[PDB]
């Protein structure tokens, strides 16, 4: 059928005329196949023969023992208006409410069962050429949504929405998920009440030009859908096999990481860090990469996690979501969401770096934010968090940090490793502590550098660096002062950059230097750090600047 | 009442902005509201042949309210509402004893929108777990939050306020977006009596972090403040020289020569050090300068205002407004969680900016983008939304503003 639903009015882009692309002469077999395909479509209303006046054209091709007609709408697609996006996202199984009964209906010949705007049809002209293009071709235009045309997915979707609208109003507690050509229908009715409700949906649909499978042809649970398996009271990902290989190519590791990432939605504790490090990053597709011992270790832990099947549960909207997070080594976080303790709706991981330098409190906060968003998307509400950080540690951090930082309702859970701050900077100068005035200067052309200090105890020192930056020497200067220092020390720098880094209490860095500084800061008992304006002739700063600039 | 033709520039296309995820209770609030508006003819369902989108939110009392974020449409339509139909901003409003803000956005819903412009007002109510495609609508009438609405309605607003202005020639009334700003020098009881009077006028045409009234004649600069100390350590003078070095960039006449002389060469930070007569004069003459506004900085109407905010701890926030960096037009401060406090400060600073300049600043916000974007509508009460971006506060600038 072709739906009686009214059409969507459709334009070309403001300054553009329709396509006039020249039909290449075609093999005899292809011409014959097309004539046969088009004759049958013509008799169903899909296409219509058109006059000679129509100036537009789009190339047709035929490929194979059935022949298929391919229309190349590349040019028309460039010329047709933009449409609104089909979807903001895709359903997640963890967001599904368990139903007593659920049916899958796929619409048959979806696009060809929906009419095209009459004012737009002319732009869809194509020509079956005559043998050796000696005589005028047979000319057609579409009356329905063509396959491969930019507007077809959106216009179809909105046709189904309109059509479904009345049926939803009369049956407000039947769940209908729309996804491409598919309709997924769920109720809490007894088998027979549902079967009957489905029949009147099917009939309502058939009245609007849309055919659907019979009860004899309908799929049975479990549904294999979009890489998931959807059972009556659980869901999981479709089976994952991790290849065993002597030699791993770049291609093989990428596919592995993709699979692991997919599995991470329900299998807890999946890790991918050491395998991703192998992919940085110059290497050919079929080039073999030897597995480091760390990648090997990580692969083996993943295999244990995947050895036995794990399932997820469905959503019950009359209970809170609870989200728990664990630190799984450095940079890596893992989480689980459940409503009843340890029946997970879903699982996931977070293992990112916002910035070159960070700490665990900042990473945990970021992980909470990611999870919070994900939850709003899947369930329309925020979970309650259970976090491996003491309330006191968190209070101490957020009250003193310069960013606004907030996390919604949470409780401490003693699941080590616990998140903590590994050092703390003094709020005041330390009495009876040596003050180091530090400085760094690097020549812009030679990229040579000098890092040093002068102190109130009379000490002095300067070291020499090669291919540094001014940034690097200011850090190098601070590391010197920490190295040559007692357990208590005051440090005066004129680098805002270094002060910024250290004040945020990093415990992790992309920088080797910064990680060396962090080692030292942890060992110290007290550190006070102060900043002064450079070149303003401030005692101490003036002096280190001297020995440091010499070069 | 027939429509004013609206235009974009020849070569700007309408907004195509993503809808942020919404919670179930707000989604439900929005479909109650939008079901009503459609019944009333204010909006209509649209089809996929409209490629535009503007984000929508639900805000608050206990009454839910629709807030459409027309920030992109406003930018893309600035020639219309600013140069073609601009509402002149009065310089006297900031001089008044009391300014009251009244919501008048209900006025627009009675005035039909140019049918060729309607498509650019498209918005989407999203669905939980992407169950349904979710509900697309466009406006048939002047929408709230679009700056073209007051622009178009000012002719009718002028009729409405005409007797009241005539009868009260020393009260200033300014329309910014969906609100009227009403200033007088009257005593506060008489002021509130005149507000009630104005409400009655508006009522005959179908109508209606801050406090009850604003009090802008009492608005001040937060002076960069130098401590007075019993005793000065080296650290202390360093901190002082830092503050003064940075203030010397803003204020003509700042000096530090004398104070730097104190810091000889490689002392302990804790070491107390005597305060000289020249150092003390310089210090005292700096204080006088910092009491006054910045000499040389003026509002340029052809430039964007920017606002910077620092988290100062203990529920305290500081802020600066300027057009050229660190050339402050205004500075101030605001005082249960960080995001809530921050949103309150943004709304306070925006309101001040509307009253003083007739425009909003672009904010530099010391917060993670995703956190702000998750949480802000949870506390937002205004009917406009300023432009913002997300920033790391330099740790020193916080120090210099207290
Ligand atoms: N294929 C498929 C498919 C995909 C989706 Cl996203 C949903 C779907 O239908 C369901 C609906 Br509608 C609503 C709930 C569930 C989960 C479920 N509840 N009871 C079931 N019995 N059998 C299978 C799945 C379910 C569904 F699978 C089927």
């Amino acid at each position: 059928p072709i739906s009686p639903i009214e059409t969507v009015p459709v334009k070309l882009k403001p300054g553009m005329d329709g396509p006039k692309v020249k039909q290449w002469p075609l093999t005899e077999e292809k011409i014959k196949a097309l004539v046969e395909i088009c004759t049958e479509m013509e008799k169903e209303g899909k296409i219509s023969k058109i006059g000679p006046e129509n100036p537009y054209n789009t190339p047709v091709f035929a490929i194979k023992t059935k022949w298929r007609k391919l229309v190349d709408f590349r040019e028309l697609n460039k010329r047709t208006q933009d449409f609104w996006e089909v979807q903001l996202g895709i359903p997640h199984p963890a967001g599904l409410k368990k139903k007593k009964s659920v049916t899958v209906l796929d619409v048959g010949d979806a696009y060809f069962s929906v009419p095209l705007d009459e004012d737009f049809r002319k732009y869809t002209a194509f020509t079956i050429p005559s043998i050796n293009n000696e005589t005028p071709g047979i000319r057609y235009q579409y009356n329905v949504l063509p396959q491969g045309w930019k507007g077809s997915p959106a216009i179809f979707q909105s046709s189904m929405t309109k059509i479904l609208e009345p049926f939803r109003k009369q049956n407000p507690d039947i769940v209908i998920y729309q996804y491409m050509d598919d309709l997924y229908v769920g109720s809490d009715l007894e088998i027979g009440q549902h079967r009957t409700k489905i029949e009147e949906l099917r009939q309502h649909l058939l009245r609007w030009g849309l055919t659907t499978p019979d009860k004899k042809h309908q799929k049975e649970p479990p549904f294999l859908w979009m890489g998931y398996e959807l059972h009556p009271d659980k869901w999981t990902v479709q089976p994952i096999v991790l290849p065993e290989k002597d030699s791993w190519t770049v291609n093989d590791i990428q596919k592995l990481v993709g699979k692991l990432n997919w599995a991470s939605q329900i299998y807890p504790g999946i890790k991918v860090r050491q395998l991703c490090k192998l992919l940085r990053g110059t290497k050919a597709l079929t080039e073999v990469i030897p597995l480091t011992e760390e990648a090997e270790l990580e692969l083996a832990e993943n295999r244990e996690i995947l050895k036995e099947p794990v399932h997820g549960v469905y959503y019950d909207p009359s209970k809170d979501l609870i989200a728990e997070i664990q630190k799984q080594g450095q940079g890596q976080w893992t989480y689980q969401i459940y409503q009843e303790p340890f029946k997970n709706l879903k699982t996931g991981k977070y293992a990112r770096m916002r910035g070159a330098h960070t700490n665990d409190v900042k990473q945990l906060t970021e992980a909470v934010q990611k999870i919070t968003t994900e939850s709003i998307v899947i369930w329309g509400k925020t979970p309650k968090f259970k976090l491996p950080i003491q309330k006191e540690t968190w209070e101490t951090w957020w009250t003193e940090y310069w960013q606004a930082t907030w996390i919604p309702e949470w409780e401490f859970v003693n699941t080590p490793p616990l998140v903590k701050l590994w050092y703390q900077l003094e709020k005041e100068p330390i009495v009876g502590a040596e003050t180091f005035y530090v400085d760094g200067a690097a020549n812009r052309e030679t990229k040579l550098g000098k890092a040093g200090y002068v102190t109130n105890r009379g000490r002095q020192k300067v070291v020499t660096l090669t291919d540094t930056t001014n940034q690097k020497t200011e850090l190098q200067a601070i590391y010197l002062a920490l190295q040559d220092s007692g357990l208590e020390v005051n440090i005066v720098t004129d680098s805002q950059y270094a002060l910024g880094i250290i004040q945020a209490q990093p415990d992790q860095s992309e920088s080797e230097l910064v990680n060396q500084i962090i080692e030292q800061l942890i060992k110290k008992e007290k550190v006070y750090l102060a900043w002064v304006p450079a070149h303003k002739g401030i005692g101490g700063n003036e002096q280190v600047d001297k020995l440091v600039s010499a070069g | 009442i027939e429509t004013v033709p609206v235009k974009l520039k020849p070569g700007m296309d309408g907004p195509k902005v993503k809808q942020w995820p919404l919670t179930e209770e707000k989604i439900k609030a929005l479909v109650e509201i939008c079901t009503e508006m459609e019944k009333e003819g204010k909006i209509s369902k649209i089809g996929p042949e409209n490629p535009y989108n503007t984000p929508v939110f639900a805000i608050k009392s206990t009454k839910w309210r629709k807030l459409v974020d027309f920030r992109e449409l406003n930018k893309r339509t600035q020639d219309f509402w600013e140069v073609q139909l601009g509402i002149p901003h009065p310089a006297g409003l900031k001089k008044k004893k009391s300014v009251t803000v009244l919501d008048v956005g209900d006025a627009y819903f009675s005035v039909p929108l140019d049918e060729d412009f309607r498509k650019y007002t498209a918005f989407t109510i999203p669905s939980i777990n992407n169950e349904t495609p979710g509900i697309r609508y466009q406006y048939n009438v002047l929408p709230q939050g679009w700056k073209g609405s007051p622009a178009i309605f000012q002719s009718s607003m002028t009729k409405i306020l005409e007797p009241f202005r005539k009868q009260n020639p020393d009260i200033v009334i300014y329309q910014y977006m969906d609100d009227l700003y009403v200033g007088s020098d009257l005593e506060i009881g008489q002021h509130r009596t005149k507000i009630e009077e104005l409400r009655q006028h508006l009522l005959r045409w179908g109508l209606t972090w801050m406090g009850y009234e604003l009090h802008p004649d009492k608005w001040t600069v937060q002076p960069i403040v130098l401590p007075e100390k019993d005793s000065w350590t080296v650290n202390d003078i360093q901190k002082l020289v830092g503050k003064l070095n940075w203030a010397s960039q803003i204020y003509p006449g700042i000096k530090v020569r004398q104070l730097c002389k104190l810091l000889r060469g490689t002392k302990a930070l804790t070491e107390v050090i005597p305060l000289t007569e020249e150092a003390e004069l310089e210090l005292a003459e700096n204080r006088e300068i910092l009491k006054e506004p910045v000499h040389g900085v003026y509002y340029d109407p052809s430039k964007d205002l920017i606002a910077e905010i620092q988290k100062q701890g203990q529920g305290q926030w500081t802020y600066q407004i300027y057009q050229e960096p660190f050339k402050n037009l205004k500075t101030g401060k605001y005082a249960t969680n960080d995001v809530k406090q921050l949103t309150e400060a943004v709304q306070k600073i925006t309101t001040e900016s509307i009253v003083i300049w007739g425009k909003t600043p672009k904010f530099k916000l010391p917060i993670q983008k995703e956190t702000w974007e998750t949480w802000w509508t949870e506390y937002w009460q205004a009917t406009w939304i300023p432009e913002w971006e997300f920033v790391n506060t330099p740790p020193l600038v916080k120090l210099w503003y207290q």
